[PDB]
């Protein structure tokens, strides 16, 4: 379990803003796009995703970061198929 | 015996304002359930045996599939005679109703049929 | 308000008829009437119509229920 | 007593024990404030909209909770949709704007 | 529906006309029957535990 | 890009009239007839309330005549009888109409007590009913002729009228006239006339009306209304699922009560439609429409007339406008409250093993409140083939399950909630522990933020189901983040009895004990003596310790030393954490300090060892407390020796004093009071005699001949830790108890001389029950009182909420101790704490800077105020807070659960009003009464008045009921001159200088007054210190911020007094004005900018105005609210946070402050 939350309101100050991005990786963890950053004990993605803010390695900037980058791996693959939507023309 | 069907008819509504207990404000009509709706749990399982059928429906061979949406009406507007369906295939009567039999003995017998089983009560 | 008074009291205002008015209206009915009856028999389409409208009664495209209420008899 | 599905009312699709398998327990206007105190508006957006008075949310959700997929597509309270048809029986129209 | 009306085919159970009402004890109480009576409308036959 | 046409995602609303093809937009159809179900086959007859063809399909994606009963047909309308095929949900939507005759009137724009229609043409409302009863006829568009446009004519005088002009007159009456008139009205032009008279013509009685007018007129045009839509010619009928006819058991029905009222508009309507053609007399025509008129009206709003009663049932039927009220006073489903799945509740219990963050829940309520989580559990793992199995699993609570909840519990919060929720603490998040039984078991630390007792107290529990509720849940509402009262930063978490009991009797020393005098290397050997029996439990001893010291920069000093100490703070100092010393353990650990233990831990080491250290000391408390074996005997209860001798000195005066009133030497009045002064003394003298007695009687030896010390005694140490009891309940067991009082409230001179200790007598008793008695209905109102009172107060602020970060103002109070009359009634040290300076403070030489202008002052840097002698600190407040539509973070505090500054967008109002509101309950002019004057402004009744302007003032004309004050300003104009009363005895002296604001008189002042002649600064720092002496006085703490935002929701609004962009006298938002002036400094006007002046508004007027619409419609009264809001066509944004609960969407507060920002700004945007 995660006690007390107090060491990740150290890392984003807000407390709010806080709750919203854990939230988002949560996500990224419950449905399953993505994996864990560090060992998952049986803590439910709740908590997995707290344990991930206390130690710095998941914030705002660096999703919006990450995700940023998906965009455009994504991008490349249908690279091909979307430019033969040609057919616009 | 009409005297009950009459003797029915004749009772004017309740007020469904009818203030009742507590005289608060229960309502007569605060406690009338919902009857066309229908329980979640029940919504579930439709489209999870949505997904059964299509799964076990993809088990068979082709035809075997076709033909048993046919016979029903999965994933169609109505279904289909089996004489229609015949003339679909180019084979035709007696022939179809066999593939039936064992496509449905197909899914009788348990790999298929753990799933399905589940499915009543 | 309720509109039991405002009512009451508009036709409260009407006073009831002696037993001669009565007749006397009565009989101002029959007049008025009586002209229209007068004055719809001086139409002449009025009767041509009627008359079509019999020769489509006894071409059995009508009923005489339809037409006449019945005459003087 | 507890309650996870239950029946609902038909006037305003709300949790109604018809069973006595209880309708929920209710949350009234003090115990709102207690969450508009704390910051937690998810909580209280759950509360109000697909833990009770959606007709289309509370399905929606319990097919995601088995999924598997916390989330919720909220939409708008049925309550609130009533009294907006019941303005409108009034002489009011009454409109939601823009976007 | 149509994939009830398949399942009904491969387990080959014949859908009632009729749809159970009966009362059943609630969820949790448990205890021993002590009485049974039965009320009939005036006409209609008593059945034979009645 | 594409704008849209169809469903995203909405912002605002607009209300406004509706006209008549507006209602037929709407309806679908036209309803003709009264009919409802066949009365046979019960399906709906075709043109009636309930129509298939209307509204809807009865049973899901089935036509009515059946010709069409597939799902697959779904556009389709059917041919037999029209019926778009579609689910019945559309019954509940599609609404339909009615083409009424003859013109109605709607009751609310005739009722609403100011008329609107009235108003609207100017015209009063008595005659607009003579018009629409056709009492009196109504000239329209008069032409010119005799006549005004608007006046009203007789039966004779229409005639005689008439003979005259018989056209280029105009007049008719009933509501087409009213319509005839609203529609020939110009607005425009009588705008521009109503500028002319303003300009031209000078009269307060005047020119007042006329203003207030033309703002209207203006505003009803810019409304877009236009205004014959108050004349009903269509009337939309309310969809049939909303006032269904559903079937019951044994065949009844039940029905809405709109049907009967609906069918009644019917039919009168459709009689009057034969009328016409059967051209009735006009005696009767007329009384058809006014029957139309009266059902249309019970339908609408029903009781703005008649009250028409329902079909054979007495109670009258119920309109569409009771739909909107509701009931229990102003509760829209939003406010009484509202029915949740996913929840439950029974009785609590214990569990004092608990971790404070978690709680007892009963494993079946935990089996049915989880069980959709349970069954996707369960076929993840495919231990259930489908979801059907898995129901019938859990059903058959197959071993497996259990194992399973295990999983989908652990990390799972749950919200536990008690019944009456206060403050924010009545919702507490809890990690579940599987428990067999039917009781939830709680945390006890916990049990004071929820008030619970254990006497048979339930608890309701809701699961969080959406992922951000898990994580709001975590870190919001999870019990280890709030462990301080948001009233005031002491911890709320506190140890209650027992634990302090045990610690208390822990550390505690007797003279002479086992173990006394030997000395221990440290406590770990001092609990291995303990436990072995060799040592006692309370017997000086020294022992080395070592503590520590943080001291360094972030860094921990060490040192050892031998401390004189007795075994069992010896004992308890393997509890405490690092940081702190000793010193905190070396005394007798009452509930007080036992407390601020708690709270310098916290203060100090941070949050984590607070919990932590918490958690252990309650384990430890219960534990040795269970080992001391402390009861409660019948001789615990020790009456002083001396008793009945007091008693009967006492009893010699009384006898004195009644012979010198058998002799007259002293009146009766006189002889009242002296009875009850020896009497009360004498208690008093009981009282602290038992009580020397009681405390120190234990009487001992060591090794010598005696000594005494403070009593062990069972009940002395219950009352002395602070566990329970008051030397005032005490006072009453063994010392006598009290004098009660006669039901009038005089108190009885024979007082209850015997105690519970001895007997009551059957006299004494009887006494007892009136105080009794009233202090049962007593509480109970001031319980009622106090849930008023924090009502008011959350509606005067909610929506109030920190959102910018510093508004930069230098702007502040001086903040000094209380210090009444005496020493420090509260000092200054807590007045300081955690707000903020206004600018930098010195020491008493200069350029020396102790704490550097805006700095939050925490406990090291108070401290260091408090070092140094300094008496006087200017602190940045939130009535003086720059920023408009909130507060900024820097202007308020820091104070929370946590020590930290308040974070950007936590709302603040709310948590102001409950802390007021929560401790209420405790208060008892003088009392909660005086509290509510004076957040509600009220001028006393008796007040004194306030020199209006500096310089020497005399006395001036004579006695006419009023002795006129003329004041003369030394350099300024003389002319001010008041009017006062001659018969109230003066004060101020008539030969002196008085400043403006003086004391002109004595008794209590308006608070009006102290704002307009003293300043705000004054007249806030007097609201806060009434009120606060009445709470403090109770024995209440509440931090001054609270009060200070209630106050500055009270000043709100202001009163221009200059002028050059917006009207004179409006009253209106400093936020909005200072914006304005703001604005206009530059560019604009050079300066344009108006002054005005700041006013006070008490709570419940205050919170009167809110811009939006559904706001004010929740707590105010509806039918007024949506009539004057639907005539403007007012637009209302959201915003806020009671609206938006009602629409119910996110909060623009906490989690949701983020979203309403991202979408504020996207809105006024592009
Ligand atoms: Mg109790
Ligand atoms: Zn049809
Ligand atoms: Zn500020």
């Amino acid at each position: 379990a995660r006690v007390t939350v107090q060491d990740a309101v150290e890392k984003i100050g807000n407390r709010f803003d806080l709750v919203l991005v854990a939230a988002r990786r949560a996500r990224q963890m419950q449905v399953g796009g993505k994996d864990p950053l560090v060992p998952e004990e049986n803590d439910k993605t709740t908590v997995i995703a707290l344990r991930e803010i206390e130690e710095g390695l998941i914030n705002n900037q660096i999703l919006d970061v990450r995700e940023r980058q998906e965009q455009q791996e994504q991008e490349a693959a249908e690279l091909q198929a979307v430019t033969a939507i040609a057919e616009g023309r | 015996d009409k005297i009950r069907k009459v003797l029915k008819i004749a009772k004017e509504p309740i007020s469904m304002e009818t203030p009742i207990g507590d005289d608060e404000d229960s309502h007569l009509g605060d406690f009338i359930e919902d009857t066309t709706l229908e329980l979640p749990l029940d919504s579930a399982t439709t489209e999870s045996l949505r997904a059964a059928t299509h799964d076990v429906l993809a088990g068979l061979t082709a035809r075997e599939a076709k033909v048993l949406r046919m016979r029903f009406g999965i994933d169609m507007n109505t279904d289909y005679t089996l004489e229609e369906v015949g003339k679909q295939f180019d084979v035709t009567r007696e022939r179809i109703r066999q593939i039936e039999a064992k496509a449905l003995r197909k899914l009788r017998h348990p790999s298929r049929s753990e799933v399905l089983r589940s499915f009543l009560d | 308000t309720d509109p039991v008074r405002m009512y009451m009291r508009e036709m409260g205002t009407v006073e009831l008829l002696t037993r001669e008015g009565e007749i006397d209206i009565a009989k101002r009915i029959e007049d008025g009437i009586n002209q229209v009856q007068c004055s719809v028999a001086e139409y002449p389409e009025a009767i041509t119509y009627l008359l079509e409208q019999y020769d489509r009664v006894e071409a059995e495209e009508a009923r005489l229920s339809d037409l006449i209420t019945g005459f003087v008899d | 007593h507890a309650r996870s599905t239950g029946s609902y009312s038909l006037v305003t699709q709300q949790p109604l024990g018809g069973k006595a398998q209880f309708g929920g327990q209710r949350f009234g206007e003090m115990e709102v404030w207690a969450l508009e105190a704390y910051g937690a508006a998810y909580t209280l957006q759950e509360m109000l909209t697909v833990k009770s008075d959606d007709v289309n949310g509370r399905t929606k959700m319990y097919k995601n909770i088995v999924d598997g997929n916390h989330q919720m597509e909220p939409g708008m309270p049925e309550s609130f949709n009533v009294l907006l048809k019941e303005i409108r029986s009034l002489g009011i129209n009454i409109e939601l704007e823009d976007e | 529906t149509p994939e009830e009306k398949l399942l009904r085919a491969i387990f080959g159970e014949k859908a009632s006309d009729v749809k159970d009402s009966s009362l059943r004890v609630p969820n949790g109480v448990s205890g021993t029957v002590i009485d049974v009576q039965v009320f009939t409308r005036d006409g209609v036959e008593k059945d034979k535990r009645a | 890009l594409k704008a849209q046409t169809k469903t995203e995602e909405f912002d605002a609303i607009k209300i406004a009239l509706a006209s008549p093809d507006m209602i037929r937009s709407w309806s679908f159809g036209e309803v003709k007839k009264p009919e409802t179900i066949n009365y046979r086959t019960f399906k709906p007859e075709r043109d009636g309330l309930f129509c298939a063809r209307i509204f809807g399909p009865v049973k899901d994606y089935e036509c009515l005549c059946g010709k069409y009963k597939r799902l697959k047909h779904r556009g389709v309308i059917c041919e037999k009888c029209g019926v778009e095929v579609t689910q019945t949900k559309v019954r509940r939507e599609r609404m339909g109409h009615i083409e009424l005759a003859s013109p109605t009137a709607h009751i609310w724009f005739l009722k609403s007590l100011p008329s609107r229609i009235g108003l609207l043409l100017d015209m009063p409302l008595r005659d607009i009913e003579r018009v629409l009863y056709f009492e009196s006829y109504v000239v329209i568009e008069g032409g010119m002729t005799n006549l005004e446009r608007q006046q009203i004519l007789t039966e004779e005088q229409y005639l005689d009228a008439l003979e005259e002009f018989g056209d280029e007159f105009d007049a008719k009456m009933g509501a087409e006239a009213i319509q005839a008139l609203l529609k020939s009205m110009d607005l425009e032009q009588e705008c521009e006339q109503l500028r002319e008279e303003l300009n031209e013509t000078n009269s307060e009685t005047k020119r007042k009306k006329l203003t207030k007018r033309i703002k209207l007129l203006e505003a009803f045009v810019q409304s877009g209304n236009k205004p014959e839509w108050m004349i009903l010619t269509v009337l939309p009928v309310l969809p049939p699922d909303l006032r269904p006819l559903v079937p019951l058991d044994g065949g009844r029905f039940a029905t809405s009560d709109l049907n009967d009222l609906y069918r009644r508009v019917i039919n009168r309507n459709n009689r009057l439609k034969r009328l016409l053609d059967l051209a009735a007399p006009d005696i009767i025509v007329r009384n058809e429409k006014r029957m139309l008129q009266e059902a249309v009206d019970a339908l609408l709003d029903n009781g703005r007339r008649g009250r028409a009663i329902t079909g054979s049932n007495k109670r009258p039927l119920k309109s569409l406008a009771d739909m909107i009220k509701g009931k229990q006073g102003r509760f829209r489903q939003n406010l009484l409250g509202k029915r949740v799945d996913y929840s439950g509740r029974s009785v609590i219990t214990v569990g004092p093993y608990l971790r404070l963050h978690q709680c007892g829940l009963p494993k079946k309520m935990a089996l049915e409140l989880f069980k959709p989580f349970i069954y996707g559990k369960l076929e993840l793992r495919g231990l259930a083939t489908t979801i059907k199995a898995a129901k019938k699993m859990v059903e058959r609570e197959e071993a497996v399950v259990w194992d399973i909840l295990d999983e989908v519990i652990r990390e799972h919060p749950v919200l536990l909630n008690r019944a009456p929720t206060l403050h924010r603490l009545g919702i507490q998040a809890f990690e579940p522990v599987l428990i067999e039984g039917k009781a939830i078991q709680l945390h006890p630390l916990v049990c004071a933020a929820y008030n619970a007792d254990f006497d048979g107290d339930q608890m309701a529990v809701h699961v969080p189901l959406t992922l951000e509720a898990q994580l709001e849940a975590r870190a919001l509402m999870m019990s280890t983040n709030n462990i301080l009262s948001p009233a005031n930063g002491e911890p709320i978490i506190v140890p209650s009895q027992d634990v302090v009991l045990g610690l208390y009797y822990m550390t505690r020393d007797c003279v002479n004990a086992k173990g006394e005098g030997m000395v221990l290397t440290g406590p770990k050997e001092a609990e291995r003596l303990y436990r072995s029996g060799l040592a006692s439990l309370h017997a000086r001893v020294k022992v080395r310790i070592t503590e520590y010291e943080k001291d360094a920069n972030g860094e921990l000093v060490a040192k050892t030393s031998l401390k004189d100490t007795t075994v069992g703070r010896a004992i308890l100092w393997m509890i405490v954490p690092k940081g702190l010393p000793y010193s905190i353990v070396n005394q007798a650990l009452g509930k007080k300090a036992i407390s601020k233990m708690l709270n310098t831990c916290y203060r100090i080491l941070g949050l984590k060892p607070t919990v932590i250290f918490a958690d252990q000391i309650m384990y430890t408390g219960f534990a040795y407390a269970a080992r001391s074996g402390a009861s409660v005997g019948i001789d615990d209860m020790v009456i002083p020796e001396k008793k009945h001798e007091i008693i009967s000195e006492a009893e010699a005066e009384v006898a004195e004093i009644q012979e010198q009133f058998q002799s007259g030497l002293v009146t009766a009045g006189e002889r009242y009071n002296k009875v009850i002064d020896i009497w009360a003394a004498a208690n008093d003298r009981v009282s602290k005699a038992m009580m020397d007695n009681l405390q120190t009687e234990t009487v001992i030896n060591r090794d010598g001949q005696e000594e005494k010390q403070v009593s062990f005694n069972s009940i002395y140490m219950m009352a002395d830790s602070g566990a329970r009891g008051s030397a005032a309940q005490i006072r009453q067991l063994a010392g006598m108890r009290g004098l009660m009082a006669k039901p009038d409230g005089s108190i009885i001179e024979t007082p209850i001389t015997a105690n519970f200790r001895e007997g009551l007598n059957v006299l004494q008793y009887f006494i007892s029950t009136h105080g009794a008695r009233k202090g049962l209905a007593d509480t109970a109102l001031k319980t009622a009182n106090s849930g008023y009172l924090t009502r008011r107060l959350v509606d005067v602020a909610q929506d109030l909420v920190v959102t910018e970060d510093d508004c930069g103002t230098h702007e502040g109070i001086m903040m000094t101790p209380v210090i009444e009359g005496g020493d420090v009634k509260e000092p200054l040290r807590d007045r300081v704490l955690g707000r903020v300076t206004a600018e930098d403070v010195l020491k008493p030489g200069t350029a020396d800077i102790l704490v550097p202008r805006n700095t939050l002052l925490h406990e090291q840097w108070c401290d260091l105020l408090e070092e140094n002698s300094v008496d006087a600190v200017k602190v940045r407040s939130v009535v003086s807070c720059d920023t408009d539509f909130g507060v900024c973070a820097h202007c308020y505090g820091r104070d929370l659960a946590r020590g930290h500054i308040i974070n950007k967008g936590e709302a603040i109002g709310v948590i102001a009003a409950q802390s007021i509101g929560e401790p209420g309950t405790q208060l008892t002019t003088g009392g909660l009464p005086r509290v509510a004057d004076l957040f509600e402004a009220r001028r006393p009744k008796e007040p004194a008045i306030l020199a209006e302007i500096s310089g020497i003032v005399s006395f001036g004309k004579e006695t006419k009921g009023k002795r006129r004050l003329v004041i003369t300003p030394v350099d300024g104009s003389d002319p001010y001159e008041e009017m006062i009363p001659k018969w109230r005895q003066l004060n101020v002296f008539e030969g002196e200088r008085v400043e403006r604001g003086d004391v002109i008189s004595d008794g209590p002042e308006a608070p009006h007054d102290i704002l307009r002649l003293r300043g705000v600064h004054a007249v806030t720092r007097y609201i806060v210190n009434e009120v606060q002496d009445v709470y403090r006085l109770q024995g209440v703490k509440i931090n001054d911020k609270h009060i200070e935002v209630i106050v500055r929701q009270m000043l709100r609004k202001a009163t221009i007094v200059n002028a050059g962009s917006s009207d004179f006298l409006e009253g209106e938002q400093v936020e909005y004005s200072r914006v304005k002036i703001a604005n206009r400094e530059l560019e604009a006007n050079g300066k344009v900018g108006a002054t005005y002046s700041r006013d006070l508004l008490g709570i419940t007027k205050a919170s009167l105005a809110t811009e939006s619409f559904i706001s004010a419609a929740s707590f105010q009264e509806t039918t007024r609210v949506l009539t004057e809001a639907a005539v403007a066509g007012k637009r209302d944004e959201l915003r806020g946070l009671k609206e938006n609960v009602i629409v119910g969407r996110l909060i623009p507060a906490g989690t949701g402050y983020a979203y309403h920002q991202d979408r504020m700004r996207r809105r006024a945007a592009g």
